[PDB]
């Protein structure tokens, strides 16, 4: 699971679950979908299960990524897409 | 009658310090004399003594956060009376990279009146971990 | 009958390791079959199984204190028998400036005889925090 | 009938993550409707609500151990169903020389069915302290 | 509240309460009242609620002070007076 | 008490108890008995109560030692002997 709730003009709640395996450290990576380049990356504990993103551009289709790590071994990159609103 | 509860944690876009909970996973609501209201409080309907407990697990960093500990408080709103604090726990932020994980556990025997609501709040809710098992809140009547 | 207790902490000029408590704030003494004696111990009058708990919160520093952890122990004095330890918890002192806050929580099911007294003691009482909620001690009969 | 338990810790040559316990010191087994099986689990024989708790104390070091916290989990094996996690707690390893001592405490209200077994496991069992009082595990029926 | 209990020849128990606000760090400052100069200052967690003073001169009127801080904001300096005993 | 359980080819479980006093840090020291020289020493918390030794030679009579410390004061050196098995 990797859900995207409460998407507004500038913000969005990312959540996930502890089903993948015995992982420890993960990278929440996001940025504008199909405007190649600028990407924000965020180190999170696997069992933290949430991050709230802010300072997003309105009316913009974003792209979220979540790969998780146990030592040198790494998890299946779990993706999700979302589009901010406008006002 | 047997009057007990146990509700798991649930993340949200609130900013406000009061932790959110849900009747999900291995939750317990014995009967309608204990209720979870608006995802934020366990409200009782019969007067008497309860053992209320809560467990906050959180990941924090000393450099990222301000020079101030992580405080979790278990609070009581009784009807027709002011807010009250029952239990509190404080933990310094860790020096560990990305963050440092630690758990708090509060538990105690208090007298709830009818319509009394209990809730758990924290200094920085963004730091609270919400993985299966890690953060929960409950109650049981003596 | 319903036999439970919960007493809040209270600072004192004692030096001795045994923590002091008081029937103040959101305390509980259900009936005279549980009593708080001399501010230092919860003494029972009926034989049986109890869930005894205590919560110590303390502020400490690694440089100021000696190379040794903070130990809180929940002890039992039964009549006509030696002292006994029931539960213990240990925490390293923090590296944080002035001090680093952390909470311990002990809780367990033990068999008390009539006239048995339980108490909580610590390695360094001067380090124990005594703010509303932070340090408390109680008991409840099954 | 009164159905409660409390078992002390006991070291072993296992490597496997499941903690071992014993009916020794100030243990409690009220009657045969709660049993300690193979030193690893508290199995019940009557359906209903229980407050299950456990306390792990451990000594660890940040440099010696891998970049990963100490996790203790309280698990449930029900008959004819998969394994389940009920409670968890996580703690970063300390920066203290030889090791840094800290205690976890898990406690909650869950519904056990008949023949259901509960157990406590940890990430690194070699780090678990086993002195009198420090590490224990129990249960009590509502 | 800011009480002074158990005053003896050389010692005294200072206590206070958590009523002022959401403060974090405080300064317990004391010294001889009206012998201008030498003052001892002690950093304490707001929710610690106690300090035991020692090495005081006997038969001497002392003065205690307690200001508390939340970031740059600071609390109402709460004062108290006490006089040690003699033997 | 200072027991030696589960002795095998290469391994052995050392356990002890908290009866000596209010000690803090201890030294578990072992090595081959009567092959003078090479000794392994291990810093342990007094209330830890266990250490599992590995990489021992088979068919060999070893010697365990346990002295404990509280500041400068030190405990009564508590010894024990054991002999590994073979296969
Ligand atoms: C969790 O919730 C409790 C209860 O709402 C919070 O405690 C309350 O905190 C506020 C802010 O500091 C206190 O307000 C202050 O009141 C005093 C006395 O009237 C006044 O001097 C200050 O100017 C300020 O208005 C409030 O009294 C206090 N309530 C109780 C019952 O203690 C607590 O802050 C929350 N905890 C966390 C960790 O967020
Ligand atoms: C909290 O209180 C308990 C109970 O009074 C304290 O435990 C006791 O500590 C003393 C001092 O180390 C022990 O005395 C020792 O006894 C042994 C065996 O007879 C002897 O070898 C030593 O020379 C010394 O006399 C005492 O046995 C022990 N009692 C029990 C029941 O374990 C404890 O120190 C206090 N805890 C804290 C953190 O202050
Ligand atoms: C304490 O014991 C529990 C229960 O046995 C352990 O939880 C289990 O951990 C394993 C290993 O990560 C999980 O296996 C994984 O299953 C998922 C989903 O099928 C799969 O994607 C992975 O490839 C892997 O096979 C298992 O699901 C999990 N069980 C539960 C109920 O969560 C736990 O690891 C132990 N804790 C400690 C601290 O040792």
């Amino acid at each position: 699971a990797i859900e995207v709730k409460d998407v507004t003009d500038t913000t969005a709640l990312i959540t996930w679950s502890d089903d993948f395996g015995e992982y420890v450290w993960c990278e929440l990576t996001y940025g504008i979908k199909d405007v190649p380049g600028d990407r924000t990356t965020i180190d999170l504990w696997y069992h933290h299960a949430h991050y709230s993103i802010g300072n997003l551009k309105p009316d913009t289709e974003y792209e979220v990524s979540l790969i998780c790590r146990r030592g040198d071994m790494s998890s299946n990159p779990a993706k999700e897409t979302f589009t901010t609103g406008l006002v | 009658p047997q009057i007990a509860a146990h509700v798991i944690s649930e993340a949200s876009s609130k900013t406000t310090s009061v932790l959110q909970w849900a009747e999900k996973g291995y939750y317990t609501m014995s009967n309608n004399l204990v209720t979870l209201e608006n995802g934020k409080q366990l409200t009782v309907k019969r007067q008497g003594l309860y053992y209320i407990y809560a467990q906050v697990t959180f990941c924090s960093n000393r450099e990222a956060s301000s020079q101030a500990p992580f405080i979790a408080s278990l609070c009581l709103k009784s009807p027709g009376r002011f807010e009250r604090i029952l239990l509190r726990a404080a933990n310094t932020h860790s020096s560990a990279k990305p963050c440092g994980q630690q758990s708090i556990h509060l538990g105690g025997v208090f007298e709830l009146q009818p319509g009394a609501s209990v809730f758990v709040n924290v200094t920085d809710p963004s730091q609270v971990s919400h993985g299966t098992g890690f953060t929960s809140f409950g109650l049981l009547k003596l």
